[PDB]
């Protein structure tokens, strides 16, 4: 993913000036992020697998051959509620659901000794060091 | 001592609250920006350790970041729900926060007052003097973001289609469809309210909140600087943006800024001299805009994690934290986007009209202290009866509003009174 | 991962020379007598201790997220373990009801046992009842119908009883509700009281 710029831009035809000398050659699609090079754009929808930009993502399908694809991610599921003047829903059951919650509580206390870092551990270095204030 | 002052009537009333969720996403080009494009220079620098690789990785952490804050407040919901066609929830009128379907982007008309007077640009532009966007040709990049805005105003077409057809069941499990003004009347019981309250004004508070809500578009667009805490964050970012490029013509102590002149100009060894100093200056310059760049994004972040608990708290649910969610008794919320923000409509309910009473602990009645159940007691200056408390609605003090305990003895201020009993009326056949 | 990134770009700026023959300090000792020695270890001398500074600062924006974050960590435990929150999805998606802490290597999981709802069901539902021109809300419940007959169900979920008059409450008569439907509202006094 080159990214921003416009691929009749890019090398208008690769053909060397781009540094990255290395190139691509598969289809070549144009986000609104870049011009994305190496990747096939399909027409689906599906959730978001490489987030690339500009709700575009990328992932990796299988075709037989499984290959790159670069789509936009759809948000999740359509669902429509009856609603009407006069009609409600009720659960009938339940379910017990045990989630879990990660976080971080602290992190690793370290501390540096300031002078056999700086002037290493032997050196009249360290009286110049003390000038530092 | 004993004086009790109750309301009358009341007020619904939208209040909004803007919050950044989200600053703009940059990338440096640490050598670009520092050595200029083309430049043994840059053979000089990387003798400066992995300085470079800090900045990309401190960069890079933010980066992602804006995308999970923006993910967190508005990816909430499973799926997308999406309202009826038949648009009539009761008499309330949610045209102004409902998507529009006239409109290409489907955003709300209040939505549409809020991508106006939030005057920003993407100095990405893929397209080709417009303004300072043009940083983006200094080293400086402008990553886009993840969800762009027909997404994230279409997460939130849905916890809006999701709490106006549900109420908040679709925050807690399936969402379970549930007539609008019956679930405004759990949201009157959830303040303390009864239901008859909510079934008998019906017409005047839809009335009430259909005009209220009209006057947020006021509120918000013809009130200039209304959204003056999204507007700081596209300033600040663009002004740390600018004062790092103009850092790049200062010499910090050489002959020059430009790197190509004293290379064209003095000798390699002379030109080492030089070019260390200004190599010195400009990677200083970068680590101070780094460094604030990490320290604003923890203030994004504290405030992306506030309208991301508003959201489930207000929106997915009704909140008892008082002015947690808009000041008032919270009834419910509605969420706008904003460019780089949520805007969030707060509708509350407000007690008016009040009016003084005489009140008192318990009622003695048969030498026996009756203490209102879930009411009040008070007294239109002559009769006693049992309202409830934030709203006068009087009634006869039965024996079924009011429980017993103990003997008119302890209490400090009973009043002696009649307890109506049901039963000896009814068996006195 | 962040800590000992930042630790190791600490250590392997050691190395780096900043604009000096060579990073040895010992090097340059035993090797260029002191003055044109106290210029190349002044260099080395700004770069290694701009190096610990960016490491401290970087450092305490770090650990200023880590406190936040331990912040949440112990709300999340008074208000999910300690108790029973109401704040919604605060305590895991659903209806909180439990929480139980597991501690880990610098960090604490909770996991969150909570109520959600399933197998609804469509039904007819009513704001009132009007039974003798008085209208009957539902005392703390809501009023349903499998088609033909009403009932009163807690909200959440489907438990019809009967709509007596000690699970449903009077306020005013049926002029004023919008929506209010005609039914009996069965007392058990009359019933008892036809005696």
């Amino acid at each position: 993913l080159y990214q921003g710029v416009n691929c009749t831009e890019v090398s208008v035809a690769i053909h060397a000036p781009t540094w990255r000398v290395y190139s691509t050659g598969s289809n070549v699609f144009q986000t609104r992020a870049g011009c994305l090079i190496g990747a096939e754009y399909v027409n689906n929808s599906y959730e978001c697998d490489i987030p690339i930009g500009a709700g575009v993502c990328a992932s990796y399908q299988t075709q037989a051959s499984q290959s790159i694809i670069a789509y936009t991610m759809s948000l999740g599921a359509e669902n429509s509620v009856a609603y009407s003047n006069n009609s409600i829903a009720i659960p009938t059951n339940f379910t017990i659901s045990v989630t879990t919650e990660i976080l971080p509580v602290s992190m690793t206390k370290t501390s540096v000794d300031c002078t056999m870092y700086i002037c290493g551990d032997s050196t009249e270095c360290s009286n110049l060091l003390l000038q530092y204030g | 001592n004993n004086s009790i002052a109750i309301p009358t009537n009341f007020t619904i009333s939208v209040t909004t609250e803007i919050l950044p969720v989200s600053m703009t996403k940059t990338s440096v080009d640490c050598t670009m920006y520092i050595c200029g494009d083309s430049t043994e220079c840059s053979n000089l620098l990387l003798q400066y350790g992995s300085f470079c690789t800090q900045l990309k990785r401190a960069l890079t952490g933010i980066a992602v970041e804006q995308d999970k804050n923006t993910q967190e407040v508005f990816a909430q919901v499973k799926q997308i729900y999406k309202t009826p066609p038949i648009k009539y929830f009761g008499g309330f009128n949610f045209s102004q926060i409902l998507p529009d379907p006239s409109k290409p982007s489907k955003r709300s008309p209040i939505e549409d007052l809020l991508f106006n007077k939030v005057t920003l640009a993407d100095a990405g532009f893929i397209k080709q003097r417009d303004l300072i966007c043009a940083q983006k040709f200094n080293g400086l990049t402008v990553l886009p973001p993840l969800l762009t805005d027909e997404m994230i105003a279409q997460y939130t077409s849905a916890l809006l289609a999701g709490t106006i057809t549900s109420g908040w069941t679709f925050g807690a499990g399936p969402a379970l469809q549930i007539p609008f003004p019956m679930q405004m009347a759990y949201r009157f019981n959830g303040i303390g309210v009864t239901q008859n309250v909510l079934y008998e004004n019906q017409k005047l508070i839809a009335n009430q909140f259909n005009s209220a809500i009209g006057k947020i578009q006021d509120s918000l667009f013809s009130t200039p600087s209304a959204l003056g805490k999204l507007q700081d964050v596209v300033n600040h970012n663009a002004q740390a943006l600018n004062t790092l490029v103009k850092q790049l013509s200062s010499k910090f102590g050489a002959i020059s800024s430009v790197l190509n002149d004293i290379l064209s100009r003095l000798d390699p060894p002379e030109a080492e001299v030089q070019i260390d100093r200004l190599i010195t200056g400009r990677l200083q310059s970068l680590q101070t805009y780094v460094t604030q760049q990490l320290i604003r994004a923890a203030e994004i972040r504290a405030s992306a994690n506030l309208a991301a608990t508003k959201m489930s708290e207000c929106v997915l649910g009704q909140s008892k934290r008082v002015d947690f969610c808009g000041k008032g008794y919270h009834l419910m919320s509605f969420p706008q986007s904003a460019p780089h923000g949520v805007v969030f409509l707060h509708v509350t309910y407000v007690p008016a009209q009040e009016k003084n009473f005489t009140t008192a602990p318990a009622i003695c009645h048969d030498g026996k202290a009756h203490f209102p159940r879930e009411g009040v007691f008070v007294s239109n200056g002559t009769h006693w009866f049992v309202t409830q408390r934030n709203f006068y609605e009087p009634q006869i003090i039965t024996t079924d509003n009011t429980f017993v305990s103990g003997n008119c003895d302890v209490v400090i201020g009973i009043v002696n009174n009649t307890v109506y009993d049901p039963l000896q009326l009814e068996l006195d056949s």
